[PDB]
């Protein structure tokens, strides 16, 4: 999920939801990309091995 | 158009492409817009139909 607004004044430019991390056609003539390994924590299990 | 999204979302981005094109209802200062503009591309489900 990915908000996008302005950095001086604030008004509100779009907001999305994607599955393949590629946030495109808010901002018009250019794609934006964005890795999967933002805001991720893991753990182990040993109980469940997992 | 990508390969996770719902039939409700597809209707909401063709409701909002349809409505940028200026096909859509007139600002007379009523209800009437929300409610055209609400009514312009529908989907018949099981139990809706007439």
């Amino acid at each position: 999920t990915i908000k996008v607004t302005d950095a001086h004044t604030g008004k509100f430019i779009g907001s999305d939801s994607v599955n393949d991390s590629t946030l495109r056609g808010v901002i018009q003539g250019v794609d934006v990309k964005i890795d999967s390994d933002v805001g991720v924590s893991i753990s182990w299990n040993s109980t469940k091995k997992t | 158009l990508e390969g996770d999204d719902t039939v409700s979302e597809f209707e909401t981005k063709l409701s909002s492409a349809i409505l940028e094109l200026g096909m859509g209802a007139t600002a007379g200062t009523s209800d009437e817009a929300a409610t055209v503009n609400s009514n312009l591309v529908n989907y018949v489900s099981t139990g809706d139909v007439t």
